[PDB]
Order: structure tokens, then C-alpha cells, then sequence
């Protein structure tokens, strides 16, 4: 399922730098109406045209309320254009790989070597989180929030 | 964001060149200089069966 | 034994902020084609003008592919001009000191107090990598990469 954020639909316009090499960042967040479950390709936010992540800070509230929680979040780039409500869209494990932020609601940063090696594209790609493993007891209305530090005009 | 027409988007116009590149004909050695009905011509022409 | 990057020579350039207090980043990377050896100094990139590091994010891959890894990178500010290819140029231990990343491969951020208290200089200063301990079995084609969040117009 696709749980679309404000930025993915386009109601909130994401910031894009003007100077080359400048660092910009807007926190991409949602308010989960329901309890997350495996397969939800949450389209948290969008990476603008010519940008590469330089640092990604992922913070969530306590997304599981069960002993030995299993919920894990994978953050990556998605294939199709932004805002297309088509289930045939796949996430990635680039920014984060089987991270365990949601077990205790902590904050972790990009700790994968592949995070900063993302290559450029010419069109607006969408950064979306996928719950690889379903939680033991899903939470009703907690918030998942990314923070992307992307730079334009890198060589 | 900022508007981008991208490269593979269906809104990126393309233009076709009207003028064609061609393979120039291989220059033929036996041009009209040689093939002549006169005697002094390398490749004589026999005109017997043209009208008969 | 300098292994000069495209940034140091002058082929690939480095951004400079046009406003004081504006974090600008450009991932300085090389692709060294020889297994690093003890005493090698690698000139990743140039710290332009009146700028100071704010956050350093090393992105070295697996440099040791043998048994008990021994490599210990450390980075600093090299003394001489950016472009001179003199082998006798020293490397400090400011941003990282005996950093243990590269034994396994991954990302390590600044964890030494010296990384944030760098002083300005009117010239261009080049950030260098020194391999303090020789690899047990060096890896050939891997890449090291450092990212500087240098900001101009500080105090």
C-alpha cells in the first residue's frame, strides 16, 4: 500500500537550493492514521531534481508497543514519478538497511556506506520508507519523519 | 522544488532533420566517353536489334 | 608519496558559500588504484578560504581484506599550498585521529573535539589523509571519501 505524505502529493513544496554545493534540509514527516504493517511503501518525501543525500536523520515515535519488537524501517529511493498512486512502485535500501528505529522510538543517522553514494538523476525522485518486518503491535497515530541533507550541482 | 522537463519525459520535444545523408554512387569507369557506336570507341555498341 | 585527487589538482572544484553561516558540502573522493601502505598521504580535497569544518563524515570502504585488520586512517590539514606535489608535506590529526573505519568499511562521523575548533586561514588549505598503520593485506580498487560541512564567515 502507498501511504502518501504531504510532500509527495505536492501540497507542501520541498525546498531546493540555488547555490551549488549548498546544503538544504526540510524534515519530511507524516501522521500515520492507522497502524503500520508490512508492505506499506510510505512515500515520506521527495528528493529534488539534481540532488544527492549527504546526511539522513531518521526519527520516529515509539512505533511498536510489544516485548521484543520486530518493526524495521528501510529508507530508499523509489522508481516512478512523484505522486503516482500506483502500487507497482518499489522502495530501496540505500539510505537505511533494516534499521531498528521504530522499536524504541529513538533517532539514528545514516550509518550505511551506500547512503552517500547515491547518483544524480534529472527528474524528481521520491524517498519512501518501507516496513520490512511487520510490528508485533502496531501503534495508532505515531509519526515517522525523515530529514534529508541534499546538495545541488554536485560533480 | 523547481520545474524540470527532464530528459525522458513525454513533454520533451524532438525535431527531425529533413535532409537525408546518402551513399554517393560508386563512380562508374565506363561512362559515355567509351561506349560509342563509332569505330574509335573502347566498348562498341551494336545497333542491330534495337528496332528489329 | 601524495596521491592527489581531482579536487587538489584543480580539475574538480569546490563550492564556496556566498553568505556567512551557510553550511556547504562537497564529498571529496578519490579512487586510489594501489593498496595503501604505511606513510602514504592522500590529499582528498581543499578547504577553501576562510572556512572551518563543522561535521566530517568519512566514507571509506573496506581497505583491509585479510585477517585481523590493522589500518588506522587519520585526517588533518596539510601545510603547504593546495597544488604543489612535494612529497614532504605534513598531515595533522584534527578531524580524525587514528580513525578505525576502513578495517570493516562504513561511515564514521567526527568524534574528536579538535574537529570543530579549526582556525581560519586566508589561503586555501588542503585536507589530507594519512594511513597511520599499514594494512595487513591492502585492497586495491576501493575508494575513500570525506565530506566537509565547511562554513565561511565564522568568528
Amino acid at each position: 500500500a502507498l501511504i502518501q505524505s504531504d510532500f509527495a502529493q505536492g501540497i507542501r513544496m520541498t525546498p531546493v537550493p540555488d547555490c551549488a554545493g549548498d546544503v538544504t534540509a526540510c524534515r519530511f514527516d507524516i501522521t500515520l492514521k492507522n497502524a503500520p504493517a508490512a508492505g506499506d511503501i510510505i512515500e515520506l518525501g521527495v528528493l529534488p531534481g539534481n540532488a544527492v543525500p549527504v546526511e539522513a536523520i531518521l526519527d520516529v515515535d515509539d512505533l511498536d508497543t510489544g516485548g521484543a519488537p520486530t518493526i524495521t524501517l528501510d529508507v530508499g529511493i523509489m522508481s516512478g514519478p512523484v505522486g503516482k498512486n500506483d502500487p507497482a512502485r518499489t522502495c530501496g535500501n540505500e539510505l537505511f538497511a533494516a534499521s531498528t528505529v521504530g522499536q524504541a522510538g529513538g533517532v539514528v543517522r545514516a550509518t550505511a556506506s551506500s547512503a552517500f553514494r547515491i547518483q544524480k538523476a534529472e527528474d524528481h525522485r521520491s524517498v519512501g520508507v518501507k516496513v520490512a518486518a511487520g510490528p508485533a503491535t502496531g501503534a495508532a497515530g505515531k509519526t515517522i519523519a525523515l530529514i534529508l541533507f541534499y546538495v545541488q550541482g554536485t560533480s | 522544488s523547481s520545474t524540470v522537463i527532464a530528459f525522458g519525459d513525454p513533454k520533451a520535444q524532438k525535431k527531425w532533420s529533413s535532409e537525408l545523408a546518402v551513399d554517393i554512387r560508386k563512380k562508374s569507369y565506363f561512362e559515355s566517353r567509351f561506349i560509342g557506336t563509332s569505330e574509335n570507341a573502347v566498348i562498341q555498341r551494336k545497333t542491330e536489334v534495337e528496332s528489329d
